[PDB]
RNA sequence: UUUUGUAUAAUGGGUCAGCGACUUAUAUUCUGUAGCAAGGUUAACCGAAUAGGGGAGCCGAAGGGAAACCGAGUCUUAACU
RNA sequence: GGUUCUCCCCGAAAGCUAUUUAGGUAGCGCCUCGUGAAUUCAUCUCCGGGGGUAGAUGCGAAUACCGGAGAAUGUUAUCACGGGAGACACACGGCGGGUGCUAACGUCCGUCGUGAAGAGGGAAACAACCCAGACCGCCAGCUAAGGUCCCAAAGUCAUGGUUAAGUGGGAAACGCGGAAGACGGGGCUAAACCAUGCACCGAAGCUGCGGCAGCGACGCUUAUGCGUUGUUGGGUAGGGGAGCGUUCUGUAAGCCUG
RNA sequence: GAACUCGCUGUGAAGAUGCAGUGUACCCGCGGCAAGACGGAA
């Protein structure tokens, strides 16, 4: 019973080929080098999957201590003084209401101020 | 939801006015490269530059704490060779500006975006600047 | 292997040695003890070195009547040398490791006075002020040519003629506080880069100074000089 | 008689097979994870044969 | 790919499509499953031929002492606890 | 030299003893699947000790062992048999004994950690240096090693001293007295060193939410399936289990299809 | 094998276009030279 396998070989390739759209030259012609470069973009994606949560914290600690240094008190010490106050606003949405609110932002660097004093 | 970026088309940037008699001359130039990068503003993006247009006049006359007025030494090459070696006091009554500006390309980043950066600081030599019809500021630092 | 007595191709140069009774000696390669057996007779006290245990038995059967003696049995570029008190070095040597024994004994030791026998070529070549080994050799060490030795004293027979080199320490004063330039100038000279250690001024007034009127013949003296003018114009 | 609170307070990599045969009698499994002890002889032994690793709680 | 281990200073691939590598027969041991059960099972051959006949043979239900011979025990052990 | 589809569990070694033994052979030690068994085994404490390691080497501790008793913890982690292999030139460092002149960032035996078969963070780069074992997803928080002037996330923070040398910004003998190539850059007189205290940044470590998978103990029950419940899930060679796809044959004078 | 194929400092299975720091360099050709590299063993 002897088997012809030109429809399976093909379809393995082909899928394998439309993975690699948008590549530079002969990394998105031929597949000897396409299937390499699909493995390599698999385990950057994976890896920068754990970078970007790095990443978009720093980015927040930047703006927050940015936006907090206008009113006249570091990062660390208003952070100090809302732990101590017992508010449990994360990093995001206070930056985010620093970036698009300043009375709010005002109020809660007194209080901190206050509850630090 | 997505947290806010900043458009390059939308952004507002002022301008200072920064004297230089007497200051440090490390101690001026990172609060001018901090204040170049965007760093003291909410919107703070690092992909795309939010600072200031900075103008430094008087800049012939910072002064170095210690002995370092005849031992601070610039090299220079040509890219081919032979150097250039220069010390402080030449340099500064050779083109004094320069050394500020050196400075500021010690500390601001590399790339395109480090010369866009650097682009936006204006030094002078003596007193008078002809960037009045911009209504600067004066910024006391 | 190039070790024989024939007792009188040996005196011989047992003669221009002006060693005394109270020197101390370490012999580098005995072969059977045509050399060691009057080695320990003309001075006070020999630590000889040498790795081959049947031709130590050797030298033990020719010593039987020697007591101010002893042989370490230990590789003799992993053998670290005294760094106390004073000797001298003695040195008929194998050709196919000699480099790997002369960085041993100028750089590694602190020997003062250096009794070696090597082929003409490596003897001709040493004193070449072209390579940069040879720039480092002369750092510490003055140089000399004492005698040929010819090819047919060795059984094994060699193709080519051998001589004696004498080395005397000269105190050098080039130390941690004169060197890590030292290395720099004579690295940068040997592969002729002229511009990164002198401009054109310097570099003709250097000359100039120093009376070079050919620089493919320059002594040492002479490159001292040129140092020193590199000392001064680089603070 | 009175209650201990058992807290590990650092990893065991590159100890020596005592410890992890301490810590396997113990019941500590990781970092952060405390547990409950009653007062014996034993246990102070136990707590004596490893002080720079697990910490206590009367 | 070889090495304890490699961008190293050890080797190989220009690209595409097709072809290309644990199989067969006979003995032997073990595992899962099905029929029968102190019994199981046929070969060559005959045969309107995957039906039926053929018990010629093969494995087991009782052992060990070389042995004669002894036995649910025997055998060896001077003989056993 | 090569050997072609996927997933789920467990997962080592480069050692020992003997030989018409010199590229050899036979056992033992390391791994996996199936069966049974003794409160089987490990850590710790106590008890009088077999030897001779404090106090006082003449008696003899901890640490290299052995014996009994006992609480707790540990998915039997313990032993025996049968089936199936892999390995048989390891590398670096540590502890207890040797060698070498306690010569020399010198060399051998029993034992351990890291790689081989381990991803991440820090020391600029860097296989053995310090912390720390990756089931998957989240634009959530807390921490270890290391840091808080700009490059580059966080104290130009506080208290009391030292240095004037760019020493800091590298170390070997002791000469402000030989110490001098290795701050990453800018450049600093504190943004260097010592001591104290309070915060913060800092990983794939821990926690918060959702999902899948294996092995245990519980109630209904049963083609053994749900609902609580603890617990685990990096991995080369190797062992075990569950599946996808291609050709032909019976079901098939059936089904779809100008 | 695929390339969008620069010079110095240091680390290096030990002479680096790809590593960390720093500097220079608008895109593309055309006639040369030997230095890198292939022939060469310093
Ligand atoms: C492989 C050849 N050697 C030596 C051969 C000899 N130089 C010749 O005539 O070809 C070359 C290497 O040895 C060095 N070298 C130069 N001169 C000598 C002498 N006299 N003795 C030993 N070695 C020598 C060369 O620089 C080269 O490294």
């Amino acid at each position: 019973a002897r088997v012809k396998r030109g429809v399976i070989a093909r379809a393995r390739h082909k899928k394998i080929l439309k993975q690699a759209k948008g590549y530079y030259g002969a990394r998105s012609r031929v597949y000897r080098v396409a299937f390499q470069a699909v493995i390599k973009a698999g385990q950057y994606a994976y890896r920068d999957r754990r970078q970007r949560k790095r990443q978009f914290r720093q980015l927040w600690i930047a703006r927050i201590n940015a936006a907090a240094r206008q009113n006249g008190i570091s990062y660390s010490k208003f952070i100090n003084g809302l732990k101590k106050a017992s508010v449990e606003i994360d990093r995001k949405i206070l930056a985010d209401i620093a970036v698009f609110d300043k009375v709010a932002f005002t109020a809660l660097v007194e209080k901190a101020k206050a509850a630090l004093a | 939801m997505k947290t806010f970026t900043a458009k390059p088309e939308t952004v507002k940037r002022d301008w200072y006015v920064v004297d230089a008699t007497g200051k440090t001359l490390g101690r001026l130039a990172t609060e001018l490269a901090r204040r170049l990068r965007g760093k003291h503003k909410a919107e703070y993006t690092p992909h795309v530059d939010t600072g200031d247009y900075i103008i430094v006049l008087n800049a012939d006359k910072v002064a170095v704490t210690g002995n370092k007025r005849t031992d601070k030494v610039y090299y220079h090459h040509t890219g081919h060779g032979g150097i250039k070696q220069a010390t402080f006091e030449e340099m500064i009554a050779r083109r004094p500006e320069r050394v500020i500006e050196i400075a500021v390309k010690g500390m601001l980043p590399k790339g395109p975006l480090g010369r866009a950066m650097f682009r936006k600081l204006k030094v002078y030599a003596g007193n008078e600047h002809n960037h009045a019809a911009q209504q600067p500021q004066v910024l006391d630092i | 292997q190039n070790f024989i007595t024939s007792k009188h191709n040996i005196d011989k140069i047992m003669t221009n040695i002006r060693l005394n009774e109270h020197d101390n000696i370490f012999e580098i390669g005995s072969g059977k003890g045509h050399f060691t057996l009057e080695l320990v007779q003309r001075c006070n006290f020999v630590t000889a070195i040498e790795i081959d245990h049947k031709l130590c038995k050797t030298t033990e059967n020719k010593l039987v009547d020697h007591d101010n003696f002893q042989v370490l049995n230990k590789d003799i570029l992993q053998f670290k040398f005294p760094k106390n008190q004073s000797y001298k070095i003695f040195g008929n040597i194998p050709y196919n490791i000699s480099t790997d024994i002369i960085r041993k004994i100028v750089f590694d030791s602190i020997a003062d006075e250096i009794y070696l026998i090597v082929e003409y070529g490596f003897a001709k070549r040493l004193l070449n002020t072209k390579r940069s080994l040879a720039l480092f050799l002369m750092a510490e060490v003055d140089i000399s040519i004492l005698s040929m030795v010819p090819r047919e004293y060795f059984h094994p027979k060699p193709k080519v003629n051998s001589s004696l080199i004498r080395l005397n320490r000269k105190k050098s004063r080039i130390s941690h506080k004169d060197k890590q330039k030292y290395n720099y100038f004579v690295m940068k000279w040997v592969n002729k880069e002229y511009k990164k250690i002198f401009t054109k001024n310097q570099f003709n007034n250097s000359l100039k100074h120093a009376g070079i009127d050919d620089l493919n013949n320059i002594s040492f003296e002479q490159f001292l000089s040129l140092f020193n003018s590199y000392k001064l114009f680089n603070k | 008689a009175k209650t201990i609170k058992i807290t590990q307070t650092r990893s065991a990599i590159g100890r020596l097979p005592k410890h992890k045969a301490t810590l396997l009698g113990l019941g500590l499994r990781r970092i952060g994870h405390t547990v409950e002890r009653e007062d014996t002889p034993a246990i102070r032994g136990m707590i004596n044969a490893v002080s720079f690793m697990v910490k206590v709680e009367e």
